[PDB]
RNA sequence: GGCAAAAUGACCCCGUAACUUCGGGAGAAGGGGUGCUCUCCUAUCUUUUGAUUAGGAAAGCGGCACAUACCAGGGGGUAGC
RNA sequence: UCCUUGUCGCAUAAGUAGCGACCUGCACGAAUGGUGUAACGACUGCCCCGCUGUCUCCGACAUGGACCCGGUGAAAUUGAA
RNA sequence: GAUGACUCCCAAGAGCUCUUAUCGACGGAGUCGUUUGGCACCUCGAUGUCGACUCAUCACAUCCUGGGGUUGAAGAAGGUCC
RNA sequence: GUUGGUGUUAAAGGGAGAACUGCGAGGAGCCAACCCUAGUACGAGAGGACUGGGUUGGGCCAACCUAUGGUGUACCGGUUGUUAUGCCAAUAGCAGCGCCGGGCAGCUAAGUUGGUAUGGAAGAACUGCUGCUUAGCGGGAAAUCCUUCUCUAUACAAGUUCUCGGAACAGGUUUUAGAACAGAACUUCGAUAGGCGGGAGGUGGAAGCACCGCGAGGUGUGAAGCCAUCUCGUACUAAACGA
């Protein structure tokens, strides 16, 4: 017992990532979401209101530091390329379901932006 | 942590040399902060000496060099800690004396013949338990 | 940043295919996505309404400078492109007022929170 | 900010000392995100009542954390036994009105602070050590093609004759930049929890990876 | 051109400070500062 | 003052402007190809036994990348002398 | 070519520059050569392309000194302070 | 301190009426030491010269912001002045 | 900027550890747009208020990396030339990480925060009213001085409180702190660093084995395999001390 005060609060850190981690994932929708992935999802944005109902687009990389996620798609939507970031856990992403997958060697696929 | 000031190429193409004489040898009298350096690599060829797989054995031979120091630990530093859980050398500062104040120490494995400081019997780790965080004890006098 | 010296493309329907800033008008390094630039235009087919070698505004509709949302959400688009607004050699009322008839490539929405609805409402679809 | 805590119309309430544990990301209900912070109060307790009366100034000594006797150095342990009171990481006082007045030996927590609300920190702050300018402060450089033995340095006083050699108080490359600097005026605490005595706070307070804050304003 | 004043003045500052505890093998004949390794038993 | 730094570079193939003292500009500019695997035919090769090494066909196979590291031209337009 | 940033045009968001032209040449001029010229220049000027910390606005990282301990151990200068 | 910048004096005339809102002809009054300068006192057994970068600092005889007077100040833009 | 000595009545030879107070010094004082009140006063409309509240931005400053970027030279994987381990296998050295694609913690800003205040006094022209011809007071400016933030008792009228007296040091393992010094943590009734186990976190399908194909090569065994960092268990190593 008795550990450093810094030891004791990254400790702090750690646990009440899980817990908010795990007190989300009792109500929310997720799936595996490896790179690769061809994903559809839906996003409500708190500017406008509006809710697009749908997008779609390659998966280029994420990062599972803990209830920050974040991950990239190259949604090219009739323009020359746009590639957007969510964190996984939002309060927004709904419909975050349709995969399909692929034979990835990289795991962060950058290459693909041109 | 240490670079000891030297290129990262010819940094590991000495500690491989220092560790692989520490094996063949059994004692060794080093600049202690180099020592406290020593102190990790000795380990971790201990490590693949108590694996001792296909695997974790061409590893090390990547590692220890110079001779069949690669066979000696595999061979007897094996089954001499079979049962130690870490902790498998000792680094005391003799501070001899040198011409450039450069401190001086002796480091060397533990359960041998004649070591320096006739060490603890190797007891087997306890298995771990979940860690709490009551922060209950008032430590009042 | 788009500063002084980029060189990006028109993306409505206007004369000019090519615009080259000059400016940010409320920046002091380049201006991020979604603010008007100043800027000179480079080419224009023949017969539009905007001839090359002529100080005019523009409003920013893609931008490689990355940018989140307020929603902790980030885009990037490939290329810088921009929309032409008459410049203020009209007045003030028409503050924030397009050119064109249609521009054509997604475009951000954070064009309305910086008050841009104007060019919002032709929007193909905002992003 | 007005009728909350536990005072009269006017006065200064005591402040709490507490330990940055780091940095996550909230959300809002209109689904906005938030960085956030964690300040861990280690159970702080009165440990002496300054008086104007006896001493001269108004000031409750609240410690912090939990030590033990073979950590204190004895003219410590004295204080603390004639206290009777257990034991604590590091001592502060605060000056605060005759009213919020505390007895000798009352815990305080984070329910002290009513949600919604701000606060001030003091956190001892990250020096960086023995840094130059354009980093201490943020003077520019001579540029890095055409002059030598400048590309990071400083300039030169204002000098001649006239005022005589006389540097003023200028701005020279220094030692670190380890300091308390509050951030005044805070934005509104998000959360505090009844067991575990934390509490989350807008973002950006002062002080290490651990070890060191207070708060006050409240 | 500065004299024997300055000259002690910058030079005394730096003075040896006799060591502090200074332990010596009891019957293995060396000294030492605390910490080292003289000898075995 | 694009000083420096960057970049281009190799081999093979495609194609190459003004101008002219008709020798040149010209490596003008501007592009593509470059890995390995087996097979086929071609040459060639006496280093014997028929295969081996290179070229060029055409089908794969892997990598973001195949002169992968080292080596290796920035180019164009126009004055003055 | 002082007046001189002459004038006009080209070109640039803007060009005391660059190029073309005007002759109002303080003070061009035909072997102290006049005008032009393909090729050529570690020659001066301008423009464009590609490339880039030169820059907006600098950042992290590598080694060597700078720092610190044990050695050895100079140097300008020096009215005295 | 001549020229210099500024202030102030007077007030022919302009300001449709009006000298003084705004100016203001002739002629004077002073303040400062910033252009042009005059003198040659310190330095020629040495006081490194323009411009730029960095770094600023002061004065205020004020460009904005800050207050008020006044206006040929309806409001708004101004003007001028403290 | 960082420190060591010293002075400071005192009681222990007088030696200290904290905790303040803060004589006084520094720092910070920005502005726009937009909406409202309000098409209101004014004006024939044209036009367009005064003021106070509200938002949205720029600059300046202080702080923080949880996210995003950049890096990340003792990590993971791909990969060329060559030399070695006889060869296959799997590795190593070297090419100023050999070159690529990645890359946590750390650091930084392109990112994020946070400030650009209130209250109080004195009081500028400027303004008013009394006066009683001498004078009286009140408004009265992003201005001055106090309140916030920082620094401070060598503040020589040298301040006050608690406590220690084998007390403070010193040394050793580190450090969220760091050029040495300093601060802070730990010093065996112990988590101070290493080591070992468990995760997290990064790379991204280990070898051997089995299959498919002549091969390049592919698939299964297999989120396999490893590990620079982070947490968590354990005193196995090195931090007691008999000067």
């Amino acid at each position: 017992k008795f550990k450093r005060l810094d030891k004791t609060a990254k400790h702090i850190m750690q646990i009440v990532d899980k817990e908010a981690v795990e007190e989300v994932r009792t109500l929310r929708e997720i799936p595996e979401i490896k790179p690769g992935y061809i994903v559809q999802l839906k996003v409500e944005v708190p500017e406008n209101k509006r809710r697009v109902s749908i997008v779609k687009g390659v998966v280029i990389a994420r990062r599972n530091a803990g209830l920050n996620s974040t991950f990239r798609i190259r949604r090219l939507v009739a323009g020359v390329g746009v590639e957007s970031m969510f964190p996984l856990y939002s309060p927004n992403l709904r419909v975050i379901k349709v995969v399909d997958k692929k034979k990835v060697r990289r795991a962060k696929l950058y290459y693909l932006r041109e | 942590f240490r670079k000891l000031g030297r290129p990262a190429g010819h940094r590991m193409s000495m500690l491989r040399t220092m560790v692989s004489q520490l094996v063949k040898h059994e004692r060794i009298e080093t600049t202690v902060t180099k020592a406290k350096e020593v102190r990790r690599l000795a380990d971790n060829m201990i490590q693949l000496g108590k694996e001792g797989s296909l695997s974790a054995a061409r590893r090390a031979a990547g590692f220890v060099r110079g001779d069949d120091v690669l066979h000696k630990i595999f061979t007897e530093l094996a089954h001499r800690y079979k049962d130690r859980a870490g902790g498998y050398t000792r680094l005391l500062r003799t501070r001899i004396r040198v011409g450039d104040a450069a401190p001086m120490a002796y480091i060397e494995f533990i359960d041998r013949e004649n070591e320096l400081r006739q060490s603890k019997p190797a007891t087997p780790q306890p298995p771990q338990r979940v860690p709490l965080d009551p922060w209950e004890r008032s430590r009042l006098t | 940043f788009i500063q002084m010296g980029t060189v990006l493309k028109v993306v409505d329907n206007s004369g000019a295919k090519k615009v080259m800033c000059i400016q940010a008008l409320k920046g002091k390094k380049g201006a991020r996505l979604g603010d008007t630039i100043v800027a000179s235009v480079k080419e224009a087919m023949p017969n539009g309404k905007v001839k090359k070698g002529a100080v005019v505004y523009g409003v920013v509709v893609r931008a490689a400078m990355q940018r989140g949302r307020v929603d902790g959400s980030e885009v990037r688009f490939d290329d810088n492109a921009v929309v032409l607004v008459d410049s203020k050699d009209k007045n003030t009322k028409t503050d924030r007022q397009p050119i064109g008839t249609r521009v054509f490539g997604p475009v951000p929405h954070e064009l309305r929170k910086k008050k841009h609805l104007k060019i919002l409402a032709l929007a193909q679809h905002v992003a | 900010e007005a009728k909350q805590g536990e005072m009269s119309s006017r006065s200064k309430r005591t402040g709490i000392i507490a330990v940055k544990c780091g940095m996550t990301a909230l959300w809002d209900k209109w689904g906005k995100r938030i960085p956030i912070s964690i300040l861990w109060v280690d159970d702080n307790i009165v440990s002496q009542v300054k008086t104007v009366e006896k001493e001269g100034i108004f000031a409750l000594q609240i410690g912090c954390g939990q030590k033990k006797p073979k950590h204190l150095s004895k003219a410590v342990v004295g204080h603390f036994r004639a206290q009777g009171v257990p034991l604590k990481r590091k001592l502060r006082e605060f000056p605060v009105t005759e009213d919020a007045l505390l007895p000798v030996g009352t815990s305080l927590g984070v329910r002290h602070f009513v949600p919604g609300q701000y606060v001030d920190v003091t956190g001892i702050t990250r020096g960086k050590g023995f840094q130059g300018c354009m980093k201490r402060h943020g003077f520019s450089g001579m540029p890095a093609s055409h002059g030598a033995s400048l590309s990071h340095r400083s300039g030169g006083s204002t000098g001649q004759r006239d005022a005589p050699g006389k540097v003023f108080k200028g701005r020279k490359m220094a030692g670190r930049m380890g300091a308390d600097q509050r951030t005044v005026k805070n934005v509104w605490v998000y959360k505090i929890d009844p067991a575990r005595n934390l509490m989350w706070v807008r973002g950006q307070v002062p002080g290490a990876e651990g070890n060191f804050v207070f708060i006050k304003d409240a | 051109k500065i004299s024997k004043h300055k000259r002690g003045i910058r030079n005394g500052p730096k003075a040896l400070k006799p060591v502090p505890v200074i332990i010596r093998c009891r019957s293995c004949g060396r000294v030492k500062l605390p910490h080292f390794f003289c000898c075995s038993g």
